[PDB]
């Protein structure tokens, strides 16, 4: 998309992540572990459902019947009615196609956005203690055990403690 | 040693269309164009008159088929193809105008 | 009488919250606008990027 | 927003900043200061008044009366006229609603954009002599007085003349 | 634009570049050399041509004649027809102008986007072996020749080989 995260520097997504939309998956001394991030998952779903609720809602304009099916109306006013109705149906078909298209473009470029926002939150969490791998992975220098990763998730990770070690491991 | 960021995906994608690409595959999409029809006239909370063989204009003149509707009263007036506005042949002048009048007549 | 609707046509009743329909251009009542397209799919999710 | 700066990693806004839209706030030995930035505020308001200038102007098409208010026209042609006019009214309501919606969305995402552009300019000026706070601030290892900050806000800051002092302060 | 790469921190473009859209321009010991990057070019190109494909095509819906040029129609129905056609013509003019304006905005911001995606790609190839210029250049620290550059532009660049030198030369 526009932010180059989805179908971008993150090569592909994880078909096993069912907890939510976006999450972390760490490899450390204590084994692999994958778990979602509620914050951004909800940040995207709330926006998509905003689109829906704004779109699927009815107008209160009621239309009456102006021509007849069983007893056809006069020819000139019938050709005018049909002409008008075809022009209107053309307008609405165009409005609908353009609408769906642009809401889909903005939806994809929105999820891409929320991903890049998460990665760029982890990045500012791990200030100098970790290096950008490039495939959306962060290479941690110090020893981050299965409880330290949780501090990375909860945004409770204090980098000052581990900065001494990871800095030197340059 | 490391921590990775990423998103989800499914093996059964649903294809949509965008400004910039035709048939881009996404996770879950919905429908905006209704085709689910109900093959009945749904009239909950409406006084309905199924004219049947009685034509709508025949409720004024009163041919035999329309005896049962001489003083009808409705919120929803249902016409049928088998309606016959006349018994002795003839036709109303500006008949569609008077039809449009009687349709919103109650 | 049991079913409840506010948009009719020669073929029945259009019960729907969607903003469009491809059923009958002449339909009357409080009706979604008629469009030519059979289906217009609105995305409610991100791009599907699976393992190759 | 899409870029994650406004109501993103920046907690909230500075209600007192009547000098402009965006700005710098510095905290050093000589105190605390708040100043604005004409470049980004202007490159934004130009764009917004660009939108206004594109929308706030009327069409030169003139219409005529085609029915009558005191002596109602024939029933059939009046019902056709009404059905057509109400259809037009529905179309224009829809186009208006979607116009305001999609122009507001792009307005806010535009403001987010300008903020993130500033916060990346200040970094590329402030090469490794400073590190990213996380709340949208820049922690500088060397000493910046008021003239130092006023040299950052003018894009005049040179990183070499403060390279050593701060780098050793890793 | 929205991404501040084109007409942003990258001062301007290169009229000399006729190979593709975006590219690299290096100045090392073995003289200056510049050549274009194909993946980004073909991305932006395939997207813009996607817009054209969606636009350049015509409806199959056919409209008949409802008036007469040689023998003017009855006056009232003619004024209703001209009123309807003027209203529709007005609608399509608005839809056209809005469509083109938004497709241009999005196009520009999309090329801006692809530029930012290339810059941020290389920035992650050269993990700690270079430093951010501020004008879209990458100040390398190790002695990269006209073959190590071609290993950048193929992404075959290994940063671990040349890490020691560039690190020490900090
Ligand atoms: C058409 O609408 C106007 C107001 O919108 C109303 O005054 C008039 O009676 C309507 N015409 C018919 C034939 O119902």
């Amino acid at each position: 998309g526009l932010f180059g995260a989805i179908a971008g520097f993150i090569e592909n997504g994880w078909e096993g992540l069912i907890d939510g939309w976006y999450g972390f998956r760490h490899q450390n001394a204590q084994g692999e572990g994958t778990a979602a991030d509620y914050k951004s998952t909800q940040s995207a779903i709330d926006q998509i459902t905003g689109k829906l609720n704004r779109l699927i809602e009815k107008t209160n304009q009621q239309f009456e019947l102006i021509d007849n099916e069983f007893n056809e109306v006069e020819k000139q006013i019938g050709n005018v009615i049909n002409w008008t109705r075809d022009s209107i149906t053309e307008v609405w078909s165009y409005n609908a196609e353009l609408l769906v298209a642009m809401e889909n473009q903005h939806t994809i470029d929105l999820a891409d956005s929320e991903m890049d926002k998460l990665y760029e939150r982890v990045k500012r969490q791990l200030r100098e203690n970790a290096e950008e791998d490039g495939t959306g992975c962060f290479e941690i220098f110090h020893k981050c055990d299965d409880d330290c990763m949780a501090s990375i998730r909860n945004n409770t990770y204090d980098h000052s403690k581990y900065r001494e070690e990871a800095m030197q491991n340059r | 040693d490391k921590i990775c960021l990423g998103h989800h995906a499914v093996s059964n994608g649903t294809k949509v269309n965008t400004l910039t690409e035709r048939g881009v595959e996404v996770v879950n999409a919905t429908e905006t164009v209704e085709r689910t029809n109900i093959p009945r006239i749904c009239s909950k909370g409406k006084r309905t008159v199924d004219l049947g063989q009685c034509g709508l204009l025949g409720t004024i003149t009163g041919p035999p088929q329309c005896d049962q509707f001489l003083e009808f009263s409705a919120d929803l007036i249902i016409e049928r193809r088998e309606g016959s506005d006349v018994c002795y042949p003839g036709k109303f002048v500006n008949e569609e105008a008077l039809r449009q009048i009687l349709r919103e007549s109650g | 009488a049991n079913c409840e609707g506010d948009c009719y046509h020669s073929g029945g009743t259009i019960i729907s919250n969607l903003p469009f329909q491809n059923i009958d251009s002449r339909a009357v009542g409080k009706c979604p606008r008629y469009v030519k397209q059979r289906s217009l799919l609105l995305a409610t999710g991100m791009k599907n990027v699976p393992e190759i």
